[PDB]
């Protein structure tokens, strides 16, 4: 759910209204096959959701 | 998902916001005397 930016972060932060983290790459719903999440980045909701 | 192929009620609550940290900060700068 959660998701940290920079690099010293106390408590990781979750992931803003309109956006999902999935848990792995290969265990994701609807991402573009184009991209991989590092954890790092919170990758936006796709059309429909 | 693809991407590209390339008034009343906020300034009054900015303002008490601006203030609610001042009031933080002069709470931390009392303490550290």
């Amino acid at each position: 759910g959660y998701y940290t930016d920079v690099d010293g972060l106390p408590i990781q932060l979750p992931c803003k209204p309109g956006t999902f983290m999935p848990f792995d790459t290969a265990t994701a719903n609807l991402l573009d096959t184009g991209l991989t999440v590092d954890g790092t980045q919170c990758y936006t909701c796709q059309t429909g959701t | 998902g693809g991407g590209v192929n390339q008034i009343l009620s906020l300034m009054e609550d900015e303002d008490a916001e601006a203030a609610q940290e001042e009031q933080a900060i002069v709470d931390v700068d009392a303490e550290m005397q």
